[PDB]
């Protein structure tokens, strides 16, 4: 890719002494960056991962290079160590493992012993923009190498400790513009949309005696959502494309997956279960409606589903569904000639989720996307499977809020 | 064979319910309630009714956008 090269390009300028943010897109190559770098400086090199999927990624593009089941590319884990070599090592590591605490399993001697024998010379930091955070200086204060680099997809955070990242780790050096690359390789167009639903009068003055977190309850449980989120199910399906739901609340998950009639993926769910929909997810098309909570969209992206649907939206956190709505649109590419990806929000009006959603959809034009305003489209009032769309269903509806809301 | 001089309030059922809160607390608003989208207001508050419907909602949509 052009862009990696336009990223090595400052590498092989001065060649010594260097230390930045290379921000990459997450379905570009941002591994293959850290293995040409590796085979320039040619040092200890030492992975800065936080998942176990995240080390078997890193461990395929040493495959792909040059050895890694040798005694120089190790694999830094609390389970097992392996053994690093002088000048030549690629070991991946766990934020859970090296920083910790007090709780050792017979493996934070190991992850102190690459650290201490000078077994350093470049540090490479996957995702930057969670380093604004508390235990991630104690990862950069016990390690002293020659150059660093950082990589990234995303740093928007307004915990306003992004800027710490300039003399800590380094400042930003290249930042490719999503949409030019998208014109490169077609990583999903995005289309920015917002249903614009009505409220309702029985569950707009019980919306304004609840506050804290249980007035998100009456929101997203608002009898026109239903109307709306089941009239763009049956859109989809007839344009044969599949749908991701996305919630930021697992018990709301749960109330729009339990009534539409689809498989769920929430919080403590068992894995012999959340395995099995993802095989009827990508073999069966019987379902392309799953609903899923926080858990299946930072563990794995899928690349299918070019239509987005999302109904729990939480305050603050409009950047952290921007880094998560963004992984989604990166991990699909297949360059088509239309490749639509549309999102959609189900915000009710005059609630205070839609007036934190906007800027959720203001983060987006500063990435370059477009953003749509879509009212009602002409379709809804033609589905007579709508529920909650009879009186007689509001009311039903309203009463299992109410003793929802004595519950909370 | 009653005719009552108030002010007829056209507005959204969403609208009709802030206005019934400005009944409920500085009180001598609404006269009557008609129907889902019309109220009987008082004609010297009024201009008092848009003025504190302005500000209802600059509190509720906020959205400083900085």
């Amino acid at each position: 890719r052009p862009y990696q090269e336009k990223s090595l390009s400052k590498m092989f300028g001065n060649g010594r002494a260097r230390s930045g943010i290379i921000v990459l897109p997450c379905g570009a190559g941002k591994t293959l960056v850290g293995i040409t770098a590796a085979c320039t400086i040619k040092k200890s090199v030492i992975v800065l991962c936080t998942s176990s999927v995240s080390v078997m990624q890193w461990r395929q593009q040493f495959l792909x290079x040059x050895x890694x089941x040798x005694x120089x590319x190790x694999x830094x884990x609390x389970x097992x160590x392996x053994x690093x070599x002088x000048x030549x090592x690629l070991v991946v590591s766990t934020y859970s493992m090296v920083a910790n605490x007090x709780x050792x399993x017979x493996x934070x001697x190991x992850x102190x012993x690459x650290x201490x024998x000078x077994x350093w010379g470049f540090i490479i930091l996957d995702e930057v923009h969670v380093v604004p955070a508390a235990m991630f200086r104690r990862v950069v204060s016990t390690i002293a190498a020659h150059a660093k680099l950082g990589l990234t997809a995303t740093l928007v955070r307004e915990d306003d400790k992004i800027g710490d990242l300039n003399f800590l780790i380094g400042p930003k050096l290249y930042e490719a513009n999503w949409m030019e690359l998208s014109q490169k390789g077609h990583i999903a167009n995005v289309q920015c949309a917002e249903v614009w639903c009505p409220m309702t009068a029985e569950f707009y003055q019980e919306y304004l005696r609840e506050t804290a977190r249980k007035r998100m309850l009456l929101y997203i449980m608002n009898p026109t959502k239903f109307q709306a989120c089941q009239f763009l199910i049956q859109y989809h399906e007839r344009r044969g494309d599949k749908i991701i739901v996305f919630s930021d609340n697992v018990y709301a998950l749960q109330e729009y997956a339990l009534k539409m009639g689809k498989p769920f993926i929430y919080g403590s769910t068992p894995q012999q279960e959340r395995m099995n929909i993802l095989q009827n997810f990508q073999y069966n098309d019987q379902i392309n409606t799953i609903f899923l909570s926080k858990v299946g969209d930072t563990s794995i992206d899928l690349p299918e589903a070019t239509c987005l649907i999302q109904i729990s939206s939480h305050y603050g956190s409009r950047r952290q569904e921007a880094q998560r709505l963004g992984r989604i649109l990166r991990a699909k590419r297949r360059n088509d000639e239309g490749f639509n990806a549309f999102f959609y929000s189900l915000v009710s009006k005059d609630t205070q989720e839609m007036y934190y959603s906007t800027k959720r959809q203001a983060f987006l034009v500063d990435q370059g996307y477009a953003f749509k305003v879509i009212t009602h489209l002409h379709g809804m009032e033609n589905i007579p499977n709508l529920a909650y769309a009879s009186p007689r269903e509001r009311r039903e509806l309203l009463q299992e809020v109410l003793l929802k809301n004595e519950e909370a | 064979a009653r005719a009552r001089k108030g002010a007829l309030v056209q507005c959204d059922p969403s609208i009709k319910a802030l206005i019934l809160q400005i009944d409920a607390k500085m009180s001598d608003i609404v006269l009557e309630e008609l129907d889902d989208t019309h109220l009987l207001v008082n004609p010297s508050k009024v201009e008092f009714v848009k003025h504190e419907l302005n500000r209802l909602l600059s509190k509720n949509i906020y959205n400083p956008m900085d």
